[PDB]
């Protein structure tokens, strides 16, 4: 399998600030990944598919790059509604699709 | 594009269950339906997908003899059942869809969970 | 004019020649209600493999092929035999749609006529095909790191592949003297080999869907393109499109029955004399419109400029008037 | 057992209408004057001719079956009800007294062609008086159905009343077509040199 | 290896059906051309 790891595992950051998480793979895995939003009680949603696209209906100051192994999530400006924790899953078409553990933004202090 | 799940469920161990996903609004009857599971403070781990007009499944090597996945391209439905439940098995499952769009691959969706309850 | 000289002598000349021009235009395709799944042949998951290749039959729908002439992901889009601007009108009496897998430098092998071990031994095109070739890049989905060895190819086939034949079988190559009797070894290989397709490899070896869309064109139309029908007129010189044969001529009831199987009907001439709307099973004769030689009879213009004309085997009608044999 | 086919294997090539109008056709034809079998299971082989003298319509129909074991789909027309589901069929089908389409004395002449894959069902009744053969007369057969299958189609079988089988093989046919647009005569242009020289 | 020979084949008849025959080759693979149809311009035989 392809094991994918985040980091930091937690973070702080103020609202207006810039998050930065980053996702590594065991191997290569091109640019078929997705970063997911997973609020408290609910759902995971869509942010970033491909590692740069955006995903329809998200707003832009979430922003994916990175290639082959390493990939980054930024989120510029941080809002009171973008405590959640992130995870990155890559989708390989003929491969079983691994997950990260995530990372837990939160309010910093 | 919708995915509508089942009722959370409580069973005895060692009991046999089914949870059921119908989906809708796909782009072709060649998509992937897949499963994770979530349990209460773990994170998001990958089970399975499958291809209803194909029905092939790709089962999770740390899955692969534990659940067994199918589908039914009539209605549109998939199906994660386990032939014996354990006390492990409690969490919550999530069925999201991959469309096929020619270049690359795109989920669209992600389905609202099951909560079920092994004890 | 015709002449080239400014005199001309007494006499009749067959000067131009009168075309009864037509006003109206008809446009009649099947009154057929469904889309063809165009998607699920191109929009799928996995492809088969080239010395396999897949085979959908598209019928019973209107067909839209204007989507797919207008997507830019197409990588290579090569129609041989029809337009693919020109697609959107023509009518088919059945479609093939062909599917499969290959690398990007045996994309050209994928040609009517075409050489080579993917022409040769996996998939090859007659002569006169008729159709439209459309292939485009899936590096993102058809390969992974490590090598993606699902899709495979034929690569020592004793008996040439026929046109349009596929060969599924995985007898060992006998490439020696003695046989094999299913044994593998020196002389004795399997006729499959596999590609190993990696992100990493350059486009030559990238994989690359194919799909082949193979045209029929005649016998009812099964699938025809989109097109808004009209109401036709019977007595009438008008242009007319009936599923896809154009013309241009008077369309009018005719008393001939044609069989119930039968649909265009054509005399010694070979022309389509009579045709069968879509909409109702109506025998409608076409004859071609009124033609004739305008023949200027002009007495020398030294004794005058004054000039009679003569329109040749007409009546009086399309056109101090005399009507003559 | 075998007998004399006269000339009762002609049927419309195409579509076309054509009154009044001499026309060659270079196609499979049911050779004239070729022995026929006088009636197991039939090799489909290059083309099939079956001339059914029930008198009472025993003939419920006919299967098509390669594999002969259900392993391929298999056209079942019987008697009119016509299926082209995977049927799973006895080691001896008969009649007591994965589908893709379905749709719901005497001589009766049926030829089966299959080319491109595609299944033409041709027919041809008229009453007859002759028990022991084909009248010789000359007939035409319409094409009852026309359904592109796509099959392989290399065997077939009938329902359970003597039948025959004939071939069919590329022969330039002069057909005659009346003012009715119907067939009254035809000429095989390979049978003898007169026949070439009409 | 370093040092690795070059002969020339030329002006003359070659038959390669001999070479592939031969069941002692551990290994005999050919790029560009199957060995089938060897029955060219110039040849050479590094060794
Ligand atoms: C296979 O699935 C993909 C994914 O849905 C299809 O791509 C999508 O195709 C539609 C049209 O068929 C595109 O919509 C277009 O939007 C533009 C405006 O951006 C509009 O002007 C056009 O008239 C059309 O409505 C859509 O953008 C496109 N999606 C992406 C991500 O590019 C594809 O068409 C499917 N192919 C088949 C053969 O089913
Ligand atoms: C499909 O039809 C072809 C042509 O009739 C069959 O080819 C025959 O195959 C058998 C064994 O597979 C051979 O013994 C014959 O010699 C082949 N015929 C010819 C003309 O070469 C083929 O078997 C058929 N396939 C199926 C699945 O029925
Ligand atoms: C010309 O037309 C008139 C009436 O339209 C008809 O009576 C006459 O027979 C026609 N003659 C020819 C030669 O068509
Ligand atoms: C054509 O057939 C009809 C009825 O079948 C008959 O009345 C007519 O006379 C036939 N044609 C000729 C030229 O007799």
């Amino acid at each position: 399998d392809i094991q994918m790891t985040q980091s930091p595992a937690t973070l702080s950051v103020s609202p207006g600030e810039r998050a930065t998480l980053s996702c590594r793979a065991s191997q290569s895995v091109s640019s078929t990944l997705a970063w997911y939003q997973q609020k408290p009680g609910q759902a995971p949603r869509l942010l970033i598919y491909g590692a740069s696209t955006r995903a329809t209906g998200i707003p832009a100051r979430f922003s994916g790059s990175g290639s082959g192994t390493e990939f980054t999530l930024t989120i510029s400006s941080l809002q009171s509604e973008d405590f959640a924790v992130y995870y990155c899953q890559q989708y390989n078409n003929w491969s079983t699709w691994t997950f990260g553990q995530g990372t837990k933004v939160d309010i910093k202090r | 594009v919708q995915l509508v799940q089942s009722g959370a469920e409580v069973k005895k161990p060692g009991e046999s269950l089914r949870i059921s996903c119908k989906g809708s609004g796909h782009n072709s009857p060649s998509y992937w339906i897949s499963w994770v599971r979530q349990m209460p403070g773990k994170g998001l781990e990958w089970m399975g997908r499958i291809d209803p007009s194909d029905s092939y499944t790709n089962y999770s090597p740390s899955f692969q003899g534990h659940v067994t996945i199918s589908a039914d391209k009539s209605i549109s439905t998939a199906y994660l059942q386990w032939s014996s439940l354990q006390a492990s098995d409690t969490a919550i499952y999530y069925c999201a869809r991959h469309v096929v769009a020619l270049t690359h691959l795109y989920p669209d969706y992600w389905g609202q969970g099951t909560l079920v309850t092994v004890s | 004019c015709t002449l080239k000289s400014f005199t001309v002598e007494k006499g009749i000349y067959q000067t131009s020649n009168f075309r009864v021009q037509p006003t109206e235009s008809i446009v009649r395709f099947p009154n057929i209600t469904n889309l063809c799944p165009f998607g699920e042949v191109f929009n799928a998951t996995r492809f088969a493999s080239v010395y396999a290749w897949n085979r959908k039959r598209i019928s019973n729908c209107v067909a839209d092929y204007s989507v797919l002439y207008n997507s830019a992901s197409f990588s290579t889009f090569k129609c041989y035999g029809v337009s693919p601007t020109k697609l959107n009108d023509l009518c088919f009496t059945n479609v093939y749609a062909d599917s499969f897998v290959i690398r990007g430098d045996e994309v050209r092998q994928i040609a009517p006529g075409q050489t080579g071990n993917i022409a040769d031994y996996n998939y090859k095109l007659p002569d006169d095909f008729t159709g439209c070739v459309i292939a485009w890049n899936s590096n993102n989905l058809d390969s992974k790191v490590g090598g993606n060895y699902n899709y495979l190819y034929r690569l020592f086939r004793k008996s040439n592949l026929k046109p349009f034949e596929r060969d599924i079988s995985t007898e060992i190559y006998q490439a020696g003297s003695t046989p094999c009797n299913g044994v593998k070894g020196f002389n004795c290989y399997f006729p499959l080999q596999s590609y190993g397709f990696q992100p990493t490899y350059g486009v030559g070896y990238q994989p690359y869907r194919v799909v082949v869309l193979s045209f029929e064109l005649l016998a009812p139309a099964t699938v025809c393109g989109p097109k808004k029908s009209t109401n036709l007129v019977k007595n009438k010189c008008v242009n007319f499109n009936f599923n896809g044969l154009t013309g241009t001529g008077v369309l009018t009831e005719s008393n001939k029955k044609f069989l119930p199987f039968q649909q265009f009907g054509r005399d010694i001439a070979d022309t389509t004399d009579a045709v069968r709307d879509p909409q109702t099973l109506e025998i409608l004769d076409i004859t071609p419109c009124s033609f004739g030689g305008v023949s200027v009879i002009t007495p020398g213009t030294n004794t005058s400029n004054q000039v009679a004309v003569l329109y040749q085997g007409v009546n009086c009608t399309e056109v101090n008037v005399f009507q003559t044999r | 057992a075998y007998t004399n086919s006269f000339t009762r294997g002609v049927y419309y090539p195409d579509k076309v209408f054509r009154s009044s109008v001499l026309h060659s056709t270079q196609d499979l034809f049911l050779p004239f004057f070729s022995n026929v079998t006088w009636f197991p299971v039939l090799p489909f082989n290059d083309g099939v001719y079956f001339a059914s003298t029930e008198k009472s319509n025993i003939i419920r129909g006919w299967i098509f079956g390669t594999t002969l074991d259900s392993k391929t789909q298999s056209l079942l027309i019987v008697n009119v009800v016509i299926k082209v589901c995977e049927f799973q069929f006895c080691n001896d089908p008969f009649l007591g007294v994965n589908c893709t389409f379905e749709y719901v004395k005497n001589l009766r002449e049926f030829v089966f062609k299959n080319i491109d894959g595609y299944f033409k069902i041709y027919s041809k009744h008229t009453p007859i008086n002759l028990v022991r053969g084909l009248p010789q007369g000359f007939s035409a057969l319409e094409p009852l159905v026309d359904l592109p299958i796509g099959i392989n189609i290399t065997r077939f079988q009938t329902l359970h009343a003597a039948y025959y089988v004939g071939y069919l093989q590329p022969r330039t046919f002069l057909l005659k077509y009346n003012e009715n647009g119907t067939i009254t005569d035809a000429v095989d242009c390979a049978l003898d040199p007169l026949s070439e020289t009409k």
